[PDB]
């Protein structure tokens, strides 16, 4: 099994510049790694004070003690034993799948290639990050390695959905991180005029009405949602409550 | 229709909150303390796709009513003066017919409106906003001498009035400040002059309103008053000995060298003597901690409280910050702790309840009323007028509050942890992305809102207030 | 002790009470049943300590009288009490409880078994706040919801064609197929099916739903039709509610759990079950039921208008003479709702509903025989103190409170028994469970009836069967009627109780009965000039009656 | 020879210094700033206890480690701003 660690080119991953001439692997390569994670940096303050305050601790003076109790504890295991079990583990057990695994597969596998079709269709270049059948057979190993864990001879929902849930992070994180890479930009104004004119601060409207306004006029539903989602991103002026029907404007 | 329960009016229906803005620090500039009337009736006469919108033509037919009613007002008619000045009130009262809650909202919305115009006009010109309310304005003027702020004033006076936005409001000052400290409408202190006069040097009081005084020690709060008095003192001085020489202002820079070494032995022997007399039995008295409704920290030395207190007023300056935190250090120094310690921090001694929109039937008079950081005798009264409020009516509101609360909470939305996405679905394990759901209205402030609100009816006699609790 | 006690030594008696409670049964006699023991010793002294068969036997039955409680294999203090028990030893057995203290439980899909789940008031502390539900609680309530009704489905004697989840839809098309869900709108306006696994959108120009049912969103419906890949429409050909069950297949699925249990109760250590009592009890119902007859009345009785005194006293005169067992109050019992007073000038809103209880006091004390033998029930109607002061007299939150006792303080020391409960609220009869429940049906389900493209006796029909048939007493969304996170498991009719009392102002009386459960439909207390209240005989018999 | 020891160093003074380089940085200008700063302000300090052959670090040491780092910092920006973080930064050096 291969562990790699990998920088972007243009060392921080330059989110404005798009993902296609951000990453120089090839097509063939990333097909066979199956689960691809893109740590980017953050800065809130918060995550960065815990951070200190772990880094801080665990200078040489304080983990010495700290992590010590773990093993008192019984939180964690010390690693000699964790290699022993892992070893024993890969030995002994080797799981198999159920009908109704297999069934929520093919669905999440269908779900998954239908939604990257409507991003590539939309965007009108090549993913860079691709979604093959290889894919699938990486969920099965995925949910195998799950149930091997606890040395169950089969492997049920519990951990098919832990599976999927892992996959859907590092497919969100990847492949489907903004597909759009930032008609033109002459609707987008157009349509950021009516709203400021239309809709005045403190009132709503429902979502239904502005939707047969706009597919009504020449704007239609493809660029009204992406646009209201957008302004959303931009948050100064529109918020949504009470599920997808109350467009607020704070 | 209107028997069934519905999500937008119950959000329209809770959602009486006027913000206010408050600018904290301290200035040595004048500034102008006024007040705004008949805010609303002037909001009111000013000025299909949207679903939250209530009925225009209702709307103008009520401002010609209102027009009808200010024009036969001025001719000298009393019924229709008492007519305008009882409109707000039945704007507000449900208890009067052809009530709609839409109404309202969009009657509190076009006054937020307004007050934020007014805002704009005022800071177009050389202004700057201390304290914004629906009753009061504080304004800085860029003037050093009250006395030159006569015209001025006047002249920013007429200028607003004349705007065809503002034609109806009544605008009238109270006070002129010369030296201001000011960090909070219950927290204040500074030297004020009613109003400038001619030839003659104005008449200058110095006030202190400090519910922070309230929560140290019984024997340390002379010190706290003596001390105060003495750093205004000092500050009057430096800003008139500048004034005669002629983000930095020298106006100010320099006034801690005059009390510093007396301040620094003054502390030494107060902790000594609390270090001596702390364990007697008989001395335990004036170090007993006071205790307030509102109040949520446990702490154990007085004295440090009183230090931080001291170091948390001077540290407004904003423009000696660091000569301020240079006496700080020294001070901290005395005690065996440093510079940047948790312990050494100061924070907010009491929470706030406010009940907002409380009508004086005596006067039609609307203002909001903290029960947490707000003096007594000022509760039970009316603020322009001196009558005396009911109590029942007061716990009934304070219920009606907690109780708008608990819905509130219940009926909150979700929101998930990675991205910030609303909930769409009625059934759903988790994000289609990372994350899980999380309520947008957080437990741990439900709770503290109610463990104040039983400090609230224990502290005062709220027996009806004591039911309601035990019911849940 | 007997008429001539003997103090006695422990050295002596301890080795009697050893053997037999170390030897042949019982373990861990403690120094406290010692003591016990010791006093009963005293209370047989007749030739103690050379009486074989007496002191064993009695020792025989205190084992027959301790082994049931708990485990008993410690005795404290309460030997005391155990004796009383053999003394003692040597109408009652029903319960009125609330929601607030329903037992909670829940449900497991992977296990097919519901779980008790231990209360928070009984194990947290519960000082400052312990009654506010926690956040993923509304998330698994509609969960819950949906595994019952499937599980109700798959139950069904026709059903064992398969139904088929919503995401295994996409692969396929031009087939027909079954499924169900959640009904509702989506957020772009169009009507949606909703499932664990997702989500599809709906046809209906040409649905044919089956008659009898009032197709209301909230409900779960099953649906059949043939999906289409060309876009996402499923075009629905029938649509008919699930259907429902009776109560004995039900309990005997989970054999017969101490649910609603009043002999015995169920925790997280272990699982109650009883059946060998409930023949006895039916038998002793099926005697003497006549006298023990209840008595409610009509819905809206207001406390401040003199018509409805003058015809409260007729009825009172009528009935102090035969007092009833139980007699229950429904309906708001203010004409106006109450919530904070803008005025200082006159009578507050609180001291007004105070007063307005305060004369019930004093017309309740020419009427001693109706106050000395019959209880007293009391149930919140739309508009009392805690709902109207928020919801101003519209529809608010289905758990509600019960009447504040600052407001009640007269009516508890006038009557000797009184009791207040939620607006559902659950009665548990030697062989009958009953629930009542007051709110506005008919117009809920007439206004917001869905509309399919293409005397008055079939819409109480129609109201019943798809109540039943649905088991849920608030088949809404969250929208429309909001519910408490935790409290909704009381609103579930899993246990499908034997009699319902469904208090509706909008609908005329009725006396149905259906899938083994009878309803009864009381309307308003007063109505065309006339008052009118309806009294049912446990004996599956009804009787209206009324007094000008 | 000569090891020093870190025990009593303000864990808030550094830790908030710390999530004040995170602020401003990329944020506003292009300077990285990692945790590897962090660890390298310690080195500092643990390098100014070694000048003295002490073998455990006292309050100066850090306090001139810290001024070292936040001059190393500032010194690397725009003349436009240079004089505003020279006078934000202020407090923590203050010595
Ligand atoms: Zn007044
Ligand atoms: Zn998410």
């Amino acid at each position: 099994s291969v562990l790699a660690a990998a920088n972007p080119i243009y060392g921080r991953y330059d989110d404005l510049k798009s993902p296609g001439d951000n990453i120089d692997f090839q097509t063939t390569i990333l097909s066979r790694f199956d689960m691809i994670f893109i740590v980017k940096d953050d800065h809130n303050e918060e995550r960065d004070i815990s951070i200190a305050n772990h880094v801080i601790n665990i200078h040489t003076g304080n983990a010495n003690a700290m992590q010590n109790q773990q093993e008192e504890n019984g939180s964690e295991i010390s690693i000699e034993k964790m290699k022993r079990y892992i070893t024993y583990c890969r030995l002994k057990c080797a799981p198999r799948l159920s009908p109704q695994a297999a069934e929520k597969l093919s669905s999440n596998f269908v779900t998954i290639r239908k939604q990257l079709l409507i991003n590539e269709l939309e965007s009108t270049e090549r993913s860079s990050i691709p979604i093959t059948i290889r894919q699938l057979e990486a969920i099965i190993r995925i949910t195998e390695s799950l149930a091997k864990l606890e040395l169950s001879p089969i492997a049920q929902e519990r951990h098919v959905d832990e599976a999927i849930r892992l996959f859907q992070a590092s497919t969100m994180d990847a492949a489907s991180q903004d597909p759009i890479g930032g008609t033109s930009l002459s609707e987008i104004r157009r349509f950021e005029q009516e709203l400021k004119r239309r809709l005045p601060i403190g009132w709503s409207t429902s979502y239904q009405t502005l939707r047969r306004e706009f597919v009504d006029t020449h704007r239609f539903s493809q660029l009204a949602l992406d646009k209201a989602l957008y302004a959303l991103e931009k948050h100064e002026t529109i918020q949504l409550r009470h599920q997808g029907q109350n467009i607020y404007r704070s | 229709i209107q028997n069934d329960f519905d999500l937008n009016t119950s959000w329209i229906m809770n959602d009486s909150e006027f913000p206010k803005i408050n600018n904290s620090g301290v200035y040595d500039n004048v500034v102008l303390d006024v007040g705004v009337d008949n805010l609303t009736v002037n909001t009111i006469l000013t000025s299909e796709f949207v679903h939250d919108a209530f009925s225009n033509d209702a709307l103008n037919v009520l401002r010609g009513m209102l027009k009808e009613w200010w024009d036969e007002a001025l001719k000298e008619n009393s019924t229709a003066d008492l007519l305008v000045n009882s409109l707000a009130s039945w704007v507000q009262n449900p208890n009067a017919k052809l009530f709609d809650g839409l109404l309202r909202y969009h009657v509190h919305n076009l006054t937020k409106k307004a007050l934020l115009q007014l805002v704009n006009e005022f800071s177009a010109l050389g202004s700057t906003i201390v304290y914004a309310d629906r009753n009061q304005i504080l304004i800085k003027t860029n003037k050093y001498s009250p006395e030159n702020c006569y015209a001025y004033s006047q002249y920013m006076m007429k200028a607003v009035r004349t705007n065809p936005m503002f034609s109806y409001l009544d605008l009238n000052i109270k006070r002129y400040w010369d030296l201001l400290i000011w960090m909070d409408k219950f927290n204040f202190s500074g030297l004020a002059c009613i109003e400038i006069e001619e030839k003659e040097n104005q008449d200058y009081t110095a006030v202190s309103q400090w519910q922070l005084k309230k929560f140290l020690s019984p024997i340390y709060q002379p010190e706290f008053e003596d001390w105060m008095m003495i750093i205004l003192d000092s500050m009057l001085k430096t800003k008139q000995s500048y004034l005669k020489l002629n983000s930095v202002e020298n106006s100010l820079n320099g006034f801690s060298h005059l009390f510093s070494k007396p301040l620094m032995k003054r502390v030494k022997k107060l902790f000594k003597n609390q270090q001596e007399f702390i364990l007697d039995p008989q001395y335990e008295a004036d170090y007993v901690i006071p205790v307030l409704p509102g109040s949520h920290l446990n702490v154990k030395n007085p004295l440090l409280e009183l230090v931080k207190s001291l170091c948390h007023v001077m540290l407004l300056s904003k423009s000696t910050i660091l000569e301020i935190r240079t006496l700080r250090k020294e001070l901290l120094k005395i005690f065996e702790l440093r510079e940047f310690a948790k312990v050494a921090e100061f924070k907010d001694p009491s929470l706030s309840l406010v009940v907002p929109d409380f009508l004086c039937e005596y006067c039609f008079f609307i203002s909001d009323i903290d029960f947490c950081k707000a003096a007594p005798e000022s509760i039970f009264s009316c603020v322009r007028c001196h009558k005396a409020f009911n109590q029942v009516l007061l716990q009934e509101h304070l219920i009606q509050k907690l109780r708008s609360d608990i819905e509130s909470y219940l009926i909150q939305d979700l929101r998930c942890s990675r991205c910030h996405k609303v909930k769409r679905d009625y059934m759903s394990a988790h994000c289609p992305c990372a994350g899980a759901w999380e309520g947008t209205l957080p437990r741990e402030s439900i709770v503290q809102k109610l463990n104040v609100f039983k400090q609230v009816a224990k502290y005062y006699g709220f027996d009806i207030l004591l039911s309601c609790i035990a019911d849940l | 002790g007997n008429v001539l006690p003997v103090k006695i030594q422990p050295p002596l008696l301890r080795p009697l009470a050893y053997r037999v409670l170390s030897r042949k049964y019982g373990l861990s006699i403690k120094s406290d049943g010692l003591s016990a023991l010791a006093e009963f010793v005293g209370t047989n002294i007749g030739a103690n300590w050379r009486q074989g068969p007496a002191t064993i036997k009695f020792l025989e039955q205190f084992a027959a009288v301790w082994k049931q409680q708990e485990r008993g294999l410690f005795i404290d203090q309460s030997g005391v009490k155990e004796v009383i028990q053999e003394m003692k030893e040597r109408r009652d057995y029903f319960k009125v409880i609330n929601a607030s203290q329903q037992q909670r439980f829940s449900y497991n899909p992977h296990k097919m078994q519901f779980i008790f789940v231990p209360n928070k008031k009984q194990n947290g502390l519960g000082g400052i706040a312990g009654f506010l539900p926690d956040i993923e609680d509304k998330v698994q309530m509609f969960l819950t919801r949906y595994y019952l009704t499937n599980d109700r489905v798959m139950r069904n004697e026709n059903f064992q064609m398969s139904i088929t989840p919503i995401k295994n839809l996409l692969g396929r098309d031009a087939q027909n197929f079954l499924l169900l869900g959640l009904l509702n709108k989506n957020f772009k306006g169009n009507w949606s099916l909703e499932d664990p696994s997702g989500s599809v959108e709906i046809d209906i120009s040409q649905t044919i739903p089956t008659q009898g049912h009032y197709y209301v969103p909230g409900c779960m419906v099953l649906v059949e039709g043939i999906y289409y890949s060309v876009g996402n429409k499923f075009h629905v050909t029938s649509m008919t509610l699930p259907p429902g069950e009776r109560r004995e297949i039900t309990l005997e699925t989970i054999g017969n759990l101490d649910l609603l249990g009043i002999h015995g109760i169920s925790n997280n250590n272990f699982i109650a079950r009883l059946d060998k009592d409930l023949k006895i009890r039916l038998h002793l119902l099926e005697k003497e039921l006549t006298d023990h007859k209840f008595v409610i009345l009509g819905a809206n009785l207001f406390l401040d208008d003199l018509k409805i005194m003058t015809a409260l006293s007729k009825i009172l005169q009528k009935l102090n003479d035969d007092p009833p067992t139980l007699l229950i109050w429904q309906g708001s019992f203010t004409s106006v709702p109450v919530f904070a007073s803008m005025s200082s000038r006159n009578i507050s809103s609180s001291t007004q509903f105070k007063n307005n209880f305060d004369a019930l006091a004093t017309l309740l004390s020419r009427f001693d025989n109706l106050t000395e033998n019959t209880t007293m029930i009391f149930i919140p109607g739309p508009n009392d103190l805690w709902g109207s002061m928020v919801s101003l007299g519209a529809s608010g939150t289905l758990p509600q409170d019960p009447i504040p006792s600052a407001f009640t303080k007269k009516i508890n020391k006038v009557c000797k028994n009184v009791v207040w409960s939620s607006n559902p609220t659950r009665i548990a009869y030697l062989s009958q469970e009953i629930v009542i429940f007051r709110d506005d049906l008919s117009g809920r389900f007439k206004r917001h009836r869905l509309e399919f493209p293409f005397q008055k006796v079939q819409e109480t029909r129609k109201l019943v069967k798809t109540i039943l048939d649905q088991g849920h007493l608030s088949p809404f969304l969250d929208s429309l009627r909001p519910i408490s996170w935790d409290l909704d498991h009381t609103l579930t009719l899993c246990p499908i109780p034997s009699t319902m009392v469904l208090c509706d102002t909008t609908s005329a009386q009725f006396d149905l009965t259906y899938n083994g459960c009878k309803v009864i439909n009381p309307g308003s207390f007063i109505h065309n000039r006339r008052a009118r209240y309806m009294e049912y005989v446990p004996s599956s018999k009804k009787t209206i009656q009324e007094e000008i | 020879k000569i090891y020093p020891k870190l025990h009593q160093m303000d864990m808030d003074k550094v830790s908030r210094v710390y999530a004040d380089l995170r602020r401003e940085s990329i944020s506003t200008g292009s300077f990285p700033i990692t945790v590897r700063h962090l660890e390298s302000i310690l080195r500092i300090a643990e390098s100014f206890a070694k000048m003295r052959l002490s073998e455990f670090v006292s309050s100066y040491d850090l306090d001139r480690a810290i001024k070292v780092v936040v001059d190393s910092f500032v010194d690397a920006q725009k003349v436009s701003v240079r004089r505003q973080l020279r006078r934000s930064f202020a407090i923590y050096t203050l010595g």
